[PDB]
DNA sequence: CTATGACCATGATTACGAATTGC
DNA sequence: TTAAGCAATTCGTAATCATGGTCATAG
């Protein structure tokens, strides 16, 4: 933790991967794994040593009105 | 960057220099050829080459009448002036002042005020050293001893004490921007030492420029270098941006050569590694002290002449400032033309009854000049939001989550890069399309005040230079009258209305520069106001002076002319060829903007009177005004006996007509006949008839032709407008109602404009009916926007605010959790809205942002907004056409249409399901009633095409913003609080998430997993 | 157990300041 | 040391004044 939050936060803003922010993390981290652009296999290992939290299970502005 | 072309081969003892000024300086100085106040003049040649100029030889003087005494007339009490008292007591008398060259001189001249005769009297001309030794001079010669061998007892009065380089430039008739010559041999390059950075440096004594005056051939303007540029700063979450603990991240910066209809230089300066953008350069840096140093460098290099931007002094400057200090890097504040001199922050303040009170930090450049954009909007514009947003709207057309653009990739901080040049690229735009800069160098062109002026100062600074500049030409002093406080006098009249609805052609005639002209055709001036008693021995009143209704006498012109006449006269003309020039343009914005300028000399020539009356001031002579606002009254009265009294049943013509209406410079007879044609005939004959019965330049106009028209009160009507007859209407009118103020709803203004619309137009009350009906049904049912529902109203000086609890100021100094920070200060508009509550005695308890409720989802106080907002101007409209039935008729539209109202503990839902036919709560999900089951296909019919009407709307607005964002492939961010695309693009989301969800009652219309 | 006016509570009228626009 | 004028209409809040519903106790 405070190192596995930044991981997250690089895979949400590099654009090879998608324009997400509608959706959830682990339902865009399969998106790309379908079409098989390249997803790393450590923003899956920190999505399954989890429960359902929202600081982790969430894209970044989950919040904020747009 | 890129810099200035090089200075060839200008040799001083052959060849002239030819520059164009911008700034000037006062310096105390040095390095005295062999005064101590040496004078600065910045500028630039016609190819482009800066010149700094340096002047010397001028002190500052004043006036003061040499006593009735044995003293002033003879040289040794003259000398005896100048030398100082050795007595011990006179240190008070001859050490703040002490040993000055004030010197002694006689001289033939006379006071303004009055008219006493043509002969003249003695006067000594005081000469000082210092400029900032004229305060203590006159705390010394006026309270302080003037025993002095008995030359010059107590007390003489000072006369003429002004400022010093108006002084200057009222003494060589140089005015702002002008054309400015050093003929040769007069100049030395190379006796001044390089001590600016400048390119051509002379060095010339006071007596040596000539002047030419814009006209002709000097009437250009030289290629000038204008800078724009914005930052950008990363924050906290909630915490508004502080500049000891938030970095600049990015500094974009555009620039041009004036007269060139692109830019040359394109400027980003970014704080981690970036990438390439196509038409700009990109440099980066890894800490903050080299993108200051950077910065700063390229300021010095580029040297532009003008700055602009928005926002710039109270946020941009001061924040790098301080940022700079925080960080310990010394080079960077010295941003200015003079090598050894560093930039400091100061307050100021401004307050008028024209404009209001505003507060803001100046931050010091020499050389170089200021344009804010956002003060110039705030100065002349009277608009609902002044966010760059709103006025890229009514002009052209269109902090979190930066700090993690900037925390991120490559990509991420080229595309917050091309955001910030969009930003620091809009003004730029905004300057040369609305035609600012042009009207600023002929302002300072007619008045003779220079260019630093007309932002800073206010309308008194003008018509004293202006004055003074007339006043050289037939030697005159002017006084110092000063007091504290006389009284008001009366004003202008109104005629008392006939009220109501007419459908017969009312014809509107008027004066043409009422007050200037009255001023003007009746010899009226300072130097001419004859005093009760000198007339008296003599008795020529025929055709040598004149009387007025006040009671004044004023000498006729056979005797005097006057001095604001010419002033009158001379920004009259101005104003007509601006009118001659606007009256061939065929673009809509261009024809406003060129009314824009002839408005702004037309307020130059009213303040031109206001000055007369302004108790506080510098010069009031209320004896003027009241003589100006009683011929006034006595004009418009002789207009209406006239017009009514001549063209009657018995003379001939078809109906006397009979005025319904004039208000102090106009006139709105009604004629009596329904054909335009026949009312533009003779209500042209009717004015050019009644002309003909004043001096020159009165005259009487016709104006337009309303037909129908709507009148209310005073100062409120409406009409539809006529300017010839087969162009056969232009536009409506709207005299003071609820369609041009700023202090209601956007709900009620649109209606009060679609209400005139189709009862002016179409003349069907029924539709009219029908459109007010929708409204407030459509209010009721809670189906209208909150841009609709959002009051403005602008918070000032806070002691009147002290005296009684208002909404807007409640809202503003109740701060935010998030964010003490960023709040209202005094001067702007607040906006909020008003919620349900159950505090009926107070309206200043339901007020909140438009934000907050967003974000929060308060409910709307609809009874508020139907009975306090809405009905009241509706009941001011409706009822002239009617009765007092139309009262019941428009109260019982409501009646028929008020039956219709859409609807902590609040988790504790237990969710009962509904009948969707007959609305009764029942034990099942199905949707249908047992009683009401067969109707079930009309049923479902019904509230499809409801589903299928939300579905046609979330479509054509959430791919609205991807053409209003640019791009196609990424993501929306813009929470635009002044744009209507945000925040209806919200609620429809949740329409279809509710009417989706109401049609899973019914099953499915198949299955789904074959 | 029952008249009478004194007592609390809620709504109609007036006054004045603030805001903004027309000449 | 610094600042162009007056006329008029509209709306909100607190204070002033009118009037009825309870009630409390003397008959
Ligand atoms: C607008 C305005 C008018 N007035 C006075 C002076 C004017 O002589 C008088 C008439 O008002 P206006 O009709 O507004 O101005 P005007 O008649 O001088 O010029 P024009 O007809 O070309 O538009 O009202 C002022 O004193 N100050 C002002 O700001
Ligand atoms: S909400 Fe959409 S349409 Fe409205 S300003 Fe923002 S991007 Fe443009
Ligand atoms: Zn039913």
């Amino acid at each position: 933790e405070e190192a596995e939050l930044e991981l997250l936060r690089q895979f949400d803003l590099a654009w090879q991967y998608g324009p997400c922010t509608g959706i959830t993390r682990l339902q865009r981290w399969c998106r790309a794994k379908q079409m098989g652009l390249e997803p790393p296999p450590e923003v899956w290992q920190v999505l399954k040593t989890h429960p359902g939290d929202p600081r982790f299970q969430c894209s970044l502005w989950h919040l904020y009105p747009l | 960057r890129w810099l200035r072309p090089t200075p060839p081969a200008l040799d001083p003892q052959t060849e002239p220099l030819i520059f164009q000024q911008l700034e000037i300086d006062h310096y105390v100085g040095p390095a005295q050829p062999v005064s101590v106040p040496v004078l600065r003049a910045f500028g630039v040649t016609d190819e482009g080459f800066s010149v700094c100029c340096h002047i010397h030889g001028f002190a500052p003087y004043f006036y003061t009448p040499a006593p009735p005494g044995f003293g002033p007339e003879h040289m040794g009490d003259l000398q005896r002036e100048l030398n100082l008292a050795i007595s011990r007591d006179s240190r008070g008398g001859r050490e703040l002042t002490g040993p000055a060259v004030l010197a002694v001189e006689l001289c033939s001249r006379e006071s303004m005020f009055g008219y006493h005769g043509h002969g003249p009297s003695p006067f000594l001309r005081i000469t000082v050293a210092l400029p900032r030794l004229v305060a203590p001079a006159r705390r010394l010669l006026e309270q302080g001893i003037r025993v002095a061998g008995l030359g010059t007892p107590s007390f003489a009065p000072y006369e003429a004490n002004v400022d010093f380089e108006i002084r200057f430039m009222v003494d060589t008739d140089i005015v702002g921007c002008n054309w400015l010559e050093l003929p040769a041999g007069k100049y030395a390059l190379r006796l001044k030492e390089k001590a600016t950075q400048c390119q051509l440096e002379a060095d010339v004594l006071w007596s040596d420029v000539v002047s030419h005056p814009p006209e002709g051939p000097w009437q250009r303007i030289a290629p000038l270098r204008v800078l724009s540029f914005d930052i950008e700063c990363a924050g906290r979450k909630g915490i508004f941006p502080e500049p000891e603990r938030d970095p600049v991240i990015q500094i974009c910066s555009l620039g041009l050569r004036w007269g060139e209809p692109e830019p040359f230089l394109r400027l980003a300066l970014t704080l981690r590694p970036c990438a390439p953008i196509l038409g700009a350069k990109v440099q980066s840096y890894e800490k903050e002290e080299d993108l200051l140093q950077a910065w700063s460098t390229f300021i010095r290099i580029m040297d532009p002449d003008v700055i602009t931007g928005y926002n710039i002094q109270n946020f941009d400057l001061p924040y790098l400032i301080s940022r700079a200090q925080t960080l310990k890097v010394q080079t960077f504040p010295f941003l200015g033309r003079v090598a050894g001199l560093c930039s400091n922050i100061r307050d100021s303040s401004f307050q008028s009854k024209q404009t209001g009170r505003r507060d803001t930090k100046v931050v010091s450049m020499v050389g170089r000049v200021q344009m804010d954009m956002l003060q110039v909007l705030l100065r002349e514009y009277k608009l609902r939001s002044y966010t760059l947003n709103a006025v890229s709207f009514h002009f052209l057309g269109e902090h979190s989550i930066i700090t993690d653009l900037q925390n991120g990739n490559d990509q991420t901080r080229r595309r917050l890069a091309v955001y910030c040049l969009k930003d620091a690229y809009l003004p730029l735009r905004l300057l040369e399309r609305l035609m600012v800069l042009v009207n600023a160098v002929e302002m300072a062109r007619v008045t003779g005040v220079p260019l630093s002026y007309l932002l800073s100062r206010g309308q008194q600074v003008k018509v004293v230079s202006q004055l003074l500049r007339q006043a050289m030409h037939e030697g005159l002093l002017m006084p110092v009258v000063k007091s504290e406080g006389g009284e008001d006098y009366t004003g202008a009249t109104v005629i008392e209305p006939l009220k109501g609805y007419y459908d017969v052609p009312i014809a509107t005639l008027d004066f043409s520069s009422l007050y200037p002209s009255i001023m003007m055709a009746h010899n009226l001036c300072y130097t001419t106001l004859l005093r009760p008693g000198t007339a008296q021995k003599l008795g020529l009143t025929e055709d040598q002076f004149i009387r007025t209704p006040t009671g004044d006498e004023f000498v006729k012109t056979s005797v005097r002319k006057g001095l604001l006449p010419q002033i009158l006269e001379n920004l009259l003309s101005a104003r007509k060829r601006a009118k001659a020039e606007l009256a061939k343009e065929t673009d809509p914005l261009r024809r406003q903007v060129l009314d824009g300028r002839q408005l702004a000399l037309k307020v130059s020539a009213n303040s031109v009177y206001g000055f007369t009356g302004a108790q506080v001031g510098k010069l009031p002579c209320l004896e003027i005004s009241q003589s100006v606002t009683g011929f006034g009254r006595q004009m418009i009265e002789k207009t209406k006996q006239l017009v009514e009294s001549k063209y009657t049943v018995e003379n001939g013509y078809s109906t006397s007509a009979k005025v319904v209406y004039g208000d102090t410079d106009s006139v709105m007879c009604r004629f009596g006949v329904s054909s335009v044609a026949e009312a533009m005939a003779l209500g042209r004959e009717a004015a050019d008839w009644v002309s003909g019965h004043f001096p020159s330049p009165i005259r009487l106009e016709f104006e337009k032709v309303y037909f129908p028209y709507l009148l209310i009160s005073k100062k409120r009507y409406a009409g539809l407008l006529f300017s010839s007859r087969p162009d056969a209407h232009d536009r409506m009118d709207c005299k003071g109602l609820e369609a041009v103020r700023r202090d209601n709803c956007p709900l009620v203004a649109n209606l009060v404009t679609a209400s005139l619309r189709r009862l002016l137009i179409d003349r069907d009350p029924e539709g009219a009916v029908a459109h007010a009906q929708d409204v407030i049904s459509d209010l009721l049912c809670n189906r209208i926007d909150i841009s609709q529902l959002v009051i403005t109203k602008e918070l000032t000086r806070a002691a009147s605010d002290y005296a009684g609890k208002q909404a807007h100021v409640e809202l503003a100094e109740r701060m935010r959790k998030r964010d003490p920070g960023s709040a209202p200060s005094l001067g702007d508009r607040v906006p909020y809205v008003i919620i349900s509550a159950a505090k009926g005695v107070a309206a200043y308890m339901k007020s909140e942002d438009p934000l907050f409720v967003l974000e929060h989802s308060l409910p709307i106080d609809t009874q508020y907004y139907l009975e306090q907002q809405l009905a009241k101007p509706l009941l001011r409209i409706f009822e002239p056409i009617l009765g007092e039935g139309r009262a019941e008729a428009v109260l019982l539209r409501g009646d028929h249409t008020r039956c219709k109202t859409v609807l902590g503990l609040l988790a504790f839902a237990k969710r009962r399901n509904c009948c969707i036919g007959c609305r009764t709560v029942l034990s099942h999900q199905g949707a249908v009633c047992e009683f009401c089951q067969p109707r079930e296909s009309e049923l479902y019919q019904k509230e499809v095409s409801h589903l299928n009407a939300l579905e046609e709307r979330f479509s054509r607005l959430w791919t609205q913003c991807q053409r209003c964002q640019g791009s196609l492939h990424e993501d929306v961010i813009c929470t635009s609080r002044d744009c209507p695309i945000f925040y209806m693009r919200k609620k429809v989301r949740k329409d279809l998430e509710d009417q989706e969800q109401l049609l899973r009652r019914f099953g499915p219309p198949g299955p789904e997993a074959w």
